C-alpha cells in the first residue's frame, strides 16, 4: 500500500513487456534465456507489489530450477554447435 | 609477408558492398532457400547495372552505401570463431619465455620438452643472425 | 629518454617548424595537424583522428601492437583513453542519431507512466464485500 | 571431413523445398549455381522433415508415459480402491 | 556462491551490504574470467 | 611511552654496520609485536613519561606507523640489491619512524608540530635521493613548499593559543573555545593542506609519481593522516567558527571528490590513480570530520586507518609491475593475469579495500562517515552517491585494465614474483580484515 | 585437491550441505520457529554494528 | 566426433532409452495429476450467477 | 518436475482460495494455446 | 584435427559445386580470371562460399589476394594451422 | 585524386620500415636473455607521457579557459555551497526558534 | 473493462471496490443468523495464526496445522480436509458474492 509498491508493480510489469518482445525479437540463444529472466523477474516482482511473498517465494525457486535446467541445456547446444550461439545458424536439434 | 595496402578500387568498393549486402541479407532471412532467392534476386540487381560508366557507378555506389546503411540489421550474424564474433580471442596465450622462468625442480617434468626447446633456442638465434643480423 | 626529452613544445607559428614537428612525430607532413591556440588546447602534438574509436579501426590489419590498435612509432591520439576500445567507441556508425534513442525511450516512458497513473483508481473487482473479520464490538450476520 | 563425398550425389531435383526455389526462378527467368551445394542440409533420411520432428520432440515419450500411467491405475485400484 | 549464502541469512542492512558487495564483486570478476574486450565492457556494465 | 622511542633509538646503530638491511625490519616487526602487546589505553592519555603519553588515536596511529614503515623496509629490495645506500636508507627511515611515534604520542600542540614538520625533511631526502625521475625536484619542491607555506603561519596561531590559554596540552585546551577568523584559519588551513583538498592537492600527484616505492608508502599511508591527527586535536577548541566556516569546506570536497574521481577515469599512469585515488577518500574523511558528530569522528578515525593500509598496498603493487615492465605506464601495464597470475588475488584484494568490501575496516570507516554526512544535510545523498559510485567507477578500472585484457606485445622478458612481494602484500590486507574483529579498539578513540 | 578433481569434491560438499540445510528447512516449517543470533562488533550511541 | 555434410554418429542406446524414459515420466506426472486431479485445470469450486438468485429472500 | 507438487504442500501452511468464473481460470491456458500456435506458425517461412 | 589432403578435398569439392566452373577445366592450379570466366561478383561468391564452409571470415585484402585454389588451401591451412 | 595514392604509398613505406624495426627489436634475443624486464623503445608512448603529464607549458589564461574554469569547477561548488548554507540556515533557524518538538527532531543519533 | 468501466459511467448504480454494507443489515427482515467462532483469541494466536488468517472459520486452519504436523512432511494425507477448510473460505467467499449482490440491489430500490 504505497506509492514504492505502485512504482515498482509499473516497472516491474514494464519490464515484463519488454522482455516479451525483445525475447521475441532476439536472435541470440543465451539472450534470448536472459530475457526469460527478465520477464521472470517482472513476474516476482509485480506479485510482490501486489503483496504476496509466498507467492513471490514459490515462483522464485521455480524459476531457479528451470532456468539453470534452460541454461544447462542451452550450454550444451552451444559446446556442440562450437560456441555460436546465433539461433539462425542452429537447427534441428531434436533429431541429434 | 605481404602487408595490405590501404588504397580500395571502385571494383573492390563494389564487391565489398556486395560481400556486405549478402551478409546483411543473411542475416535478415535465417532460412537458407529464402536467403539464396534474395541472393540470386540481388545478384540480377547488380547484374542489371554493371553496364554504366564510371562516375555514375559511383555516385549509385554512394547511394547504395547509403541503403545498406539504411536496411543493416540490428543484430548482423557473424561467425563465432572470427574476429568481432561472440566468442574471439576467449584465452590469452602468453609468449614462451614464461617457460624459461620456471622452477628447475618445475623444468624436470618435462626434460625432453625443455631439451628441445633449448636445442631450438641455438638455431633460433643463428635465425636471427641470419635474417636481422 | 626521459620526459624532459621527448616532450609537446612550442606551437608552430611557420611552416618550417610545422614540418620539424610533424618529421619529430613519425607522421608524413599532410597527415600532421596540430591543436588550436586557445588556453586548454595542447601544443605541437598532433590531433590525430576523433571520428570514432579504436573497434571502428581495422582489426584484420597486421598491427604491430594488436592491442591498442597501433603500430610501432605511431603517434598517441590525445584523448586515447576517451577514444579507447572500451569506452565510447563503436564498431559501425550508429544507425540513427543520439536524440533519436532518448527521444524514444522517454516518450514511451512518458506515455506509460500517464496511461498507468490515469487508470490507478479504475482498478477493477469480482462482485464481492469487504473482507469481514471478527471484533468483540462489531458483530456480522450469516445468510442462512 | 572423413569420407567426403563428390559432387554427383548431390541433385536439386530429389528435394522439394529447393526445386521450388528454382521453379520459382525460373519463372523469374533466373538461374542459381549454389543450389547443389545445400542438398545435403534437407536430407529426408539422415535429418528427417518437420513433420517427423514435431512428432518427435512433443510426443517422444507419450506412448511411454501412457504405459506408465495405465500401471499407476492398475497399481492404485488393487491398494487404494 | 559463500557470499549469496552471506546475503541470505543475513537481515542486518550492513550484513546484506557485505553479501551485496561480494555478490557483486565475484560476479563482475567472473564475468570478466575471460579474456577479451567484450568481457571487459560486460564487467565494467555489470559492476556498475 | 619511553620504550619505543628508546628501542628505535638503539636500533639506530644498526645502519653503520654492514651487511645489517634484514635485521632493523625484523626488529622493527619486534617492537611492533611489543606495541601491539602494550594495549591498556582509553579515550584520556595513558602511559605518561614526560611529555610523551598516548590515547587510543595516538595507539593506532603509531601502530599504523610502524606497520607501514616495516613493510617499508620489506618493500624496498631494490635499495639492497644495488648498492646504493643503505646505512642512509635505513637511518632516514629509522629517523622518520621516530619523529612520527614522537609527534603522534606527543601530549601538546607543539612538540606535535615541532615534530611534526621535523617529519618533512626525511621524506624529502627519500623523494630526492632514492626516486627513478628526472622530476624529483619538482617532487619535493612542492611538497616542502606547499606545507611550509601553510604551516608557519599556524606557529603564530599556536602561540596565540599559548598566550590566551597558558598551557600546550590538549586537554586544557580543550576547555576553552576561540571565536577568532584568522586564528581559525591558521590552525586548519596547515592540516587542510596536509590532507588533500580539491584545490590544494597539487603536491600529492606530483609527488607520489616521481618519488620511490618508500616516499609512496610514507606520503599515502601516515603523512596524508598527520594533517587528520591534528584536526581532531585542534577541531575540539574552534567549534562555533568552524560550524560558521564548514559548508565551504565540505562542498569543496564533496565536490572535489566527484571531480578527483572524475580524474581518475582518465589517468594513463598506475602510481598517479592510486596519488588521486589519495584525494578522493580523504575528502570523505574531511567532510565527514567537520560535522563534529561521533560518528564522524569515529569514522574518520577508521578510514584514516584502513586507508594508509589499503593506499600503501596499492603503491606496492604499481611498484612490482614497475620494476618488471620497466615503466608506469597504464597502456603498457596489460593483461598482467596471464603474466603474474598469483598477483592478481593481491590486485584485486587490495583495489576492492579501495572501495567498499565486505570483510575490510575501509566499509565500516565509510558506512559511519556517511552516516554523518547525510545527517548534516539532506543535499549530500545526491553528491554522496555520485561520488561512492565514480569511486569504484575509476578503482575498477586500475585492476581491469592492468590485469585483464590482450598483453602488451613488445615486452622483453622479466622475473617471476616472489615470495617477499607475497608477504608483503599479504602483510597490507589481512591488518584490514582481521581489525573488523576487535574494531572497538581502532573505532572508538572517545 | 591433488589426484582427484576439485569439482567432484565441490559437488560432494555442496550436495551435503544443500542436503542439511534442506532437511533444517523441513524442522524450521513444522514449527514456524524464526532464529535470530547476533554478532557485537562496536557498539556507539546505543547503536551496534 | 566431426561429421561433414550428413547426420552424426549413431547414438547409444542409453540416450535414447534415457530419453523415452524421461519424456514418459515427464507425460506419467502430466496424465497421473490429470486422473487424480482434474478439478485444478478449471475451477475448483463453483462460480454461481449473481443474477440468478432470487430477491425475494433479501431485498 | 517434482519440485511443483514438493513445494506446494511445503510453503503453503494455508491455500489460498480462488473462485472464479470460467471464462477466467482457464484464460491464462487459452493465452498459453494461443501463443504456443501463434509464436511457431509465425516463425514459419514460406516463398513469396 | 585436419589434414592437407581434407582440405584440398574441401576445396575442390566446393569449387565444382559451383554451376558457373566446369569441372573438366577445374584444377588446384587454375587461375580464377585468365583460365576460369569468372565476374568480379562472382569471386567474392566464392569467398563467402569458403567462408560458409570454412567457419570463419576473409577479409578483402585476403580476399582479393587469392587468385587460384591452392592459394586458398595455402590461406586456410595458415589461418586453421595444419601443415602436415 | 591521384595525389591520394602517393601519399599513402608513401605511409605505407613509412610504416613498412617501422614495421621492420619492430620486427627486429621485438624478438632480440640478446635483449631478452639480459634478463631484465622492459619494453621495446616507442616514440609515441613517451611523447603521449608526456603529453599527459606536461600541460601548463601550453596554457595560457583567456577566455575560453576561463569559461570552461567557471562552469566546470567553480559554479558547482558555489552552487552546491549556496545550496547547504541555505538547507541548513533554514533547518537552524527552525532548531533555534523552537518550532520542532524533542521527540519529533530527525537524527537522533540514537 | 468490466466492473471498473460501469464504476466510471454509472457510479451511483455499481458499488465500490470492496465496499462494507452501507445500508441496515436487517432492513431486508430476514432476521438472519449471527456467525458464532468456534475457536476464540487465546488458541487462535496459541497456534500462531497470521492476522490475514484470523476467519470466521479458524478451528479448521487449526484442525489443518494440527494433521500438517501429524504426518510431516507428507501432508497430502489429509488432503481433502485442506479443501474442507478451502470450502469454508468458499462459503465465506459465497457469503461476500451475496453480501455485494444484494447491496447493489439495495442501491438499486432506492434508484
Ligand atoms: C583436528 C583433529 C580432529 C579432526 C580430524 O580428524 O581432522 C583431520 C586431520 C587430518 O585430515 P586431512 O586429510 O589432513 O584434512 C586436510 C586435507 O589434507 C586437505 O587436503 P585437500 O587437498 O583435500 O584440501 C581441500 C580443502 C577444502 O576442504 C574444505 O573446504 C573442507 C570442507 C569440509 C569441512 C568444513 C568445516 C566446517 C563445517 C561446518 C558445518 O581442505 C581444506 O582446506 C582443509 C581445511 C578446511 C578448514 C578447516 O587429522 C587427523 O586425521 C588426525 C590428526
Ligand atoms: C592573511 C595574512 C595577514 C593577516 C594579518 C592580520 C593578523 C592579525 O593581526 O591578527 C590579530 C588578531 C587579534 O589578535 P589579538 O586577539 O591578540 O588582539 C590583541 C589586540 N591588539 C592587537 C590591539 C593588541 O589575531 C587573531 O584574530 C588570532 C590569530 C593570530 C595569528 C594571526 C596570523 C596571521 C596570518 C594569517 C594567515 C591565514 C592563512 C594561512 C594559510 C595561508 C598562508 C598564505
Ligand atoms: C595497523 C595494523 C597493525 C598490525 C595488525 C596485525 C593484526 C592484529 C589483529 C588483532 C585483532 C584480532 O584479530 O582480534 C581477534 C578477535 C578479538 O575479538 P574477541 O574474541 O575479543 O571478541 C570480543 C570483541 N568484539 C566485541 C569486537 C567482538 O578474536 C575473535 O574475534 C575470535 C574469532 C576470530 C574469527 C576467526 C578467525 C580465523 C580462525
Ligand atoms: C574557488 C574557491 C571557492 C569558491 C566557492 C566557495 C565560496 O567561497 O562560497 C562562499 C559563497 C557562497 O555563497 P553564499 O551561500 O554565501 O551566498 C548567500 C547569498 N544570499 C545571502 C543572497 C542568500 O560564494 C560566493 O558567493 C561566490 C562563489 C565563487 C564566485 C567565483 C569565484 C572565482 C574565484
Ligand atoms: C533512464 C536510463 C538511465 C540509465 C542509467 C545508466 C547508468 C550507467 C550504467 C553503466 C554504464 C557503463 O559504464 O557501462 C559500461 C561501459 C563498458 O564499455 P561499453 O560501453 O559497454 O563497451 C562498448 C564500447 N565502448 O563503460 C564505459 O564505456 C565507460 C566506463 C567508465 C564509466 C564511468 C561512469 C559513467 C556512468 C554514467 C553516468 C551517470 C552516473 C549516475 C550515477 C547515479 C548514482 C546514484
Ligand atoms: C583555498 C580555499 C579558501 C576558501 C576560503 C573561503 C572564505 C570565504 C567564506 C565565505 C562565507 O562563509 O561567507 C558566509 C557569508 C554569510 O554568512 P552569514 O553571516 O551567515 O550571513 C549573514 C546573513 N544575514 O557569505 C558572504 O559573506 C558572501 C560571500 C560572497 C563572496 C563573493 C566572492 C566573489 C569572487
Ligand atoms: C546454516 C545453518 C547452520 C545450522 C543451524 C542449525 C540450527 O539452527 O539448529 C537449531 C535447531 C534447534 O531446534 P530445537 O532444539 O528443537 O529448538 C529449541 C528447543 N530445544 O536444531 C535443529 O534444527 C536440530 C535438528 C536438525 C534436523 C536436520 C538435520 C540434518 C543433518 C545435520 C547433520
Ligand atoms: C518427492 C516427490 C514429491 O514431493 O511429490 C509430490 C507429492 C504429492 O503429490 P500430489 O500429486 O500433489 O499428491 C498426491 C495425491 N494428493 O508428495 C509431497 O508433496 C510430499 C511432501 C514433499 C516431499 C517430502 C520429502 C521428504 C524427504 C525425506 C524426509 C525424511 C524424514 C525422516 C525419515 C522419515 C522416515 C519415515
Ligand atoms: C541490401 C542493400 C543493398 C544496397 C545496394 C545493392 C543493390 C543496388 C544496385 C547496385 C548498387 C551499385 O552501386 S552497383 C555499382 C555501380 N557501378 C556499376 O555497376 C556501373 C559500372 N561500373 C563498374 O565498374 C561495374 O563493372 C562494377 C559492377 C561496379 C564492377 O564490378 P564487376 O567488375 O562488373
Amino acid at each position: 500500500t504505497s506509492w514504492l509498491g505502485q512504482l515498482m508493480l509499473l516497472l516491474s510489469g514494464l519490464t515484463m513487456f519488454m522482455a516479451g518482445l525483445g525475447a521475441n525479437f532476439e536472435f541470440d540463444l543465451k539472450k534470448i534465456i536472459a530475457l526469460s529472466t527478465l520477464s521472470q523477474l517482472g513476474l516476482m516482482m509485480s506479485i510482490l507489489s501486489m503483496g504476496f511473498l509466498k507467492l513471490a517465494m514459490f515462483h522464485l525457486l521455480t524459476h531457479a530450477l528451470f532456468k539453470a535446467l534452460l541454461f544447462m541445456c542451452a550450454g550444451a547446444i552451444i559446446h556442440n554447435m562450437n560456441n555460436s550461439q546465433d539461433i539462425r545458424l542452429m537447427g534441428g536439434l531434436s533429431i541429434h | 609477408a605481404q602487408v595490405p595496402l590501404a588504397i580500395v578500387s571502385h571494383k573492390r568498393q563494389v564487391c565489398s558492398l556486395y560481400k556486405r549486402a549478402l551478409r546483411n541479407l543473411e542475416s535478415w532471412y535465417d532460412r537458407r532457400n529464402v536467403y539464396r532467392y534474395r541472393a540470386v534476386q540481388l545478384r540480377a540487381r547488380f547484374d542489371e547495372n554493371r553496364s554504366k560508366d564510371l562516375g555514375e557507378g559511383i555516385r549509385l555506389l554512394a547511394c547504395g552505401q547509403r541503403e545498406l546503411f539504411e536496411t543493416r540489421h540490428f543484430q548482423p550474424r557473424n561467425f563465432a570463431n572470427s574476429a568481432g564474433g561472440c566468442a574471439f580471442e576467449r584465452e590469452v596465450i602468453p609468449p614462451d619465455w614464461v617457460l624459461d622462468y620456471w622452477h628447475p625442480l618445475e623444468k624436470a617434468q618435462y626434460p625432453e620438452y625443455f631439451a628441445k626447446r633449448e636445442q631450438r633456442k641455438k638455431e633460433f638465434v643463428t635465425w636471427w643472425e641470419k635474417q636481422y643480423g | 629518454g626521459w620526459n624532459k626529452d621527448y616532450k609537446p613544445g612550442p606551437y608552430p607559428q611557420t611552416e618550417k617548424e610545422r614540418l620539424a614537428a610533424a618529421k619529430k612525430y613519425y607522421l608524413l607532413p599532410e597527415e600532421y595537424k596540430p591543436y588550436a591556440d586557445d588556453g586548454l588546447g595542447y601544443g605541437d602534438y598532433p590531433k590525430l583522428g576523433y571520428g570514432l574509436g579504436v573497434e571502428a579501426k581495422d582489426s584484420y590489419y597486421p598491427w604491430d601492437y594488436p592491442e591498442h590498435k597501433r603500430n610501432q612509432h605511431e603517434p598517441i591520439s590525445a584523448d586515447h583513453d576517451l577514444y579507447s576500445e572500451d569506452r565510447w567507441s563503436q564498431a559501425e556508425p550508429p544507425r540513427y542519431s543520439n536524440a533519436y534513442y532518448f527521444a524514444c525511450f522517454l516518450g514511451v516512458m512518458s506515455g506509460c507512466l500517464a496511461l498507468y497513473y490515469w487508470l490507478d483508481d479504475k482498478k477493477m473487482y469480482r462482485p464481492v464485500a469487504a473482507k469481514q473479520y471478527p471484533s468483540p464490538g462489531v458483530k456480522h450476520y450469516t445468510f442462512e | 571431413p572423413y569420407t567426403v563425398p563428390h559432387a554427383s550425389t548431390y541433385k536439386v531435383e530429389s528435394v522439394p523445398q529447393l526445386v521450388e526455389v528454382k521453379e520459382a526462378l525460373g519463372r523469374q527467368g533466373l538461374k542459381d549455381p549454389w543450389l547443389r551445394n545445400e542438398v545435403w542440409r534437407y536430407e529426408p533420411k539422415a535429418f528427417g522433415t518437420h513433420r517427423s520432428r514435431l512428432n518427435t520432440f512433443l510426443f517422444r515419450g507419450l506412448g511411454v508415459g501412457f504405459c506408465a500411467f495405465l500401471a499407476t491405475v492398475a497399481v492404485e485400484y488393487a491398494l487404494g480402491i | 556462491v559463500l557470499s549469496m549464502m552471506l546475503l541470505i541469512i543475513s537481515p542486518n542492512l550492513i550484513s546484506i551490504l557485505l553479501g551485496w558487495d561480494g555478490l557483486g564483486l565475484v560476479s563482475y570478476c567472473l564475468v570478466i574470467y575471460f579474456q577479451n574486450i567484450k568481457s571487459y565492457n560486460a564487467g565494467m556494465l555489470t559492476a556498475l | 611511552m619511553l620504550k619505543i622511542i628508546f628501542f628505535l633509538l638503539f636500533l639506530i646503530p644498526f645502519c653503520f654496520i654492514n651487511n645489517m638491511y634484514w635485521m632493523v625490519q625484523i626488529m622493527m616487526f619486534f617492537i611492533s609485536f611489543i606495541f601491539l602487546l602494550m594495549n591498556n589505553f582509553m579515550n584520556y592519555w595513558s602511559e605518561i613519561s614526560y611529555f610523551l603519553g598516548c590515547d587510543m588515536l595516538s595507539y593506532g596511529l603509531i601502530l599504523l606507523s610502524l606497520w607501514i614503515c616495516s613493510l617499508m623496509l620489506l618493500a624496498s629490495e631494490m635499495i639492497n640489491k644495488h648498492n646504493n645506500y643503505k646505512n642512509l636508507f635505513l637511518l632516514n627511515i629509522i629517523i622518520l619512524l621516530l619523529l612520527l611515534i614522537l609527534t603522534f604520542s606527543s601530549m601538546s600542540l607543539f612538540m606535535f608540530y615541532l615534530f611534526f614538520e621535523s617529519s618533512l625533511i626525511p621524506t624529502l631526502f627519500l623523494i630526492l635521493g632514492w626516486g627513478y625521475q628526472p622530476e624529483r625536484l619538482q617532487a619535493g619542491l612542492y611538497l616542502l613548499f606547499y606545507t611550509l607555506l601553510v604551516s608557519l603561519p599556524m606557529l603564530i596561531g599556536i602561540f596565540y593559543v599559548m598566550n590566551k590559554i597558558g598551557s600546550m596540552n590538549f586537554y586544557l585546551m580543550n576547555n576553552f573555545m576561540f571565536n577568532y577568523d584568522l586564528l581559525y584559519f591558521c590552525l586548519l588551513c596547515a592540516f587542510l593542506v596536509k590532507m588533500p583538498m580539491f584545490l590544494v592537492h597539487l603536491w600529492l600527484p606530483k609527488a607520489h609519481v616521481e618519488a620511490p616505492v618508500s616516499g609512496s608508502m610514507i606520503l599515502a599511508g601516515i603523512m596524508l593522516k598527520l594533517g587528520g591527527y591534528g584536526m581532531l586535536r585542534v577541531i575540539s577548541f574552534l567549534q562555533l567558527m568552524n560550524l560558521k566556516y564548514s559548508f565551504v569546506w565540505i562542498s569543496i570536497s564533496l565536490v572535489g571528490g566527484v571531480l578527483v574521481s572524475l580524474v581518475c577515469l582518465r589517468q594513463t599512469d598506475l602510481k598517479a590513480l592510486i596519488a588521486y585515488s589519495s584525494v578522493a577518500h580523504m575528502g570523505i574523511v574531511l567532510s565527514g570530520l567537520l560535522t563534529m558528530t561521533y560518528w564522524g569522528l569515529c569514522g574518520s578515525y577508521t578510514l584514516m586507518i584502513a586507508h594508509g593500509l589499503c593506499s600503501s598496498g596499492l603503491f606496492c603493487l604499481a611498484n612490482v609491475s614497475y620494476e618488471r615492465l620497466g615503466s608506469r605506464s597504464m597502456l603498457i601495464n596489460k593483461g598482467l593475469l596471464n603474466f603474474m597470475p598469483s598477483m592478481t588475488l593481491w590486485w584485486f584484494l587490495l583495489s576492492s579495500a579501495n572501495m567498499a568490501a565486505p570483510p575490510t575496516l575501509n566499509l565500516l570507516g565509510e558506512i559511519s562517515l556517511l552516516n554523518s554526512i547525510v545527517s548534516w544535510s539532506w543535499i549530500s545523498m545526491i553528491l554522496l552517491s555520485f561520488l561512492s559510485f565514480f569511486s569504484a567507477a575509476y578503482t575498477l578500472y586500475l585492476y581491469s585494465f592492468s590485469q585483464h585484457g590482450k598483453l602488451f606485445s613488445g615486452v622483453y622478458s622479466f622475473s617471476s614474483g616472489k615470495i617477499r612481494e607475497y608477504l608483503l602484500m599479504l602483510l597490507h590486507w589481512l591488518p584490514l580484515n582481521l581489525l573488523i574483529l576487535k574494531s572497538e579498539s581502532f573505532m572508538l578513540w572517545l | 585437491m591433488k589426484y582427484l578433481s576439485i569439482c567432484s569434491i565441490s559437488f560432494v560438499n555442496l550436495i551435503s550441505m544443500s542436503l542439511s540445510c534442506f532437511l533444517l528447512s523441513l524442522y524450521f516449517l513444522l514449527n514456524d520457529m524464526i532464529y535470530f543470533i547476533e554478532w557485537e562488533l562496536v557498539s556507539l550511541n546505543s547503536m551496534s554494528i | 566426433v566431426v561429421s561433414y555434410r550428413n547426420g552424426p554418429p549413431p547414438h547409444s542406446k542409453a540416450t535414447k532409452i534415457g530419453a523415452l524414459t524421461v519424456g514418459g515420466a515427464m507425460w506419467w506426472w502430466v496424465i497421473w495429476h490429470l486422473w487424480h486431479e482434474p478439478d485444478h485445470i478449471t475451477g475448483e469450486f463453483d462460480y454461481p450467477n449473481s443474477r440468478k438468485w432470487s430477491n425475494t429472500e433479501l431485498g | 518436475i517434482i519440485g511443483g507438487s514438493m513445494l506446494n504442500w511445503l510453503i503453503f501452511p494455508f491455500p489460498y482460495m480462488i473462485c472464479l468464473p470460467i471464462y477466467m481460470k482457464l484464460l491464462t491456458l487459452f493465452v498459453c494455446i494461443v501463443g504456443g500456435l501463434f509464436g511457431y506458425l509465425i516463425s514459419l517461412s514460406n516463398l513469396f | 584435427p585436419l589434414s592437407l589432403k581434407l582440405i584440398n578435398e574441401r576445396v575442390l569439392l566446393v569449387l565444382k559445386l559451383y554451376d558457373k566452373i566446369d569441372p573438366s577445366k577445374l584444377n588446384v592450379e587454375s587461375h580464377f580470371i585468365n583460365d576460369l570466366g569468372l565476374d568480379s561478383l562472382d569471386h567474392v561468391e566464392v569467398i563467402m562460399a569458403m567462408e560458409d564452409e570454412f567457419g570463419f571470415e576473409i577479409p578483402d585484402s585476403d580476399a582479393e589476394k587469392l587468385l587460384k585454389p591452392a592459394d586458398i588451401i595455402k590461406y586456410v591451412a595458415d589461418k586453421e594451422d595444419v601443415y602436415e | 585524386s591521384n595525389e591520394e595514392q602517393e601519399f599513402i604509398k608513401r605511409k605505407h613505406e613509412a610504416t613498412l620500415k617501422l614495421r621492420q624495426e619492430f620486427l627486429k627489436q621485438s624478438s632480440n634475443p640478446y635483449r631478452h636473455a639480459t634478463g631484465e624486464g622492459g619494453t621495446v623503445f616507442d616514440a609515441g608512448l613517451a611523447r603521449f607521457q608526456a603529453m599527459r603529464v606536461s600541460n601548463y607549458e601550453h596554457f595560457k589564461p583567456t577566455g575560453k579557459s576561463f569559461r570552461t574554469g567557471l562552469f566546470a569547477v567553480v559554479l558547482p561548488i558555489a552552487l552546491y555551497a549556496w545550496a547547504l548554507k541555505a538547507e541548513r540556515d533554514g533547518r537552524e533557524e527552525k532548531y533555534r526558534t523552537g518550532q520542532v518538538a524533542y521527540k519529533d527532531r530527525q537524527f537522533k543519533f540514537i | 473493462m468490466g466492473n471498473a468501466l460501469t464504476h466510471y459511467m454509472k457510479p451511483d448504480v455499481m458499488p465500490g471496490p470492496d465496499v462494507v454494507p452501507t445500508f441496515d443489515p436487517l432492513l431486508g427482515f430476514k432476521s438472519r443468523k449471527e456467525r458464532v467462532m468456534i475457536a476464540t483469541q487465546e488458541e487462535m494466536e496459541s497456534a500462531k495464526l497470521p492476522l490475514e488468517f484470523r476467519d470466521y472459520c479458524a478451528h479448521l486452519a487449526i484442525a489443518y496445522q494440527a494433521c500438517r504436523s501429524d504426518t510431516f512432511p507428507f501432508v497430502y494425507k489429509c488432503a481433502h480436509q485442506k479443501h474442507e477448510y478451502l470450502t469454508c473460505e468458499y462459503e465465506d467467499y459465497v457469503l461476500r458474492m451475496k453480501e455485494f449482490e444484494r447491496e447493489r440491489r439495495l442501491l438499486e430500490r432506492q434508484k
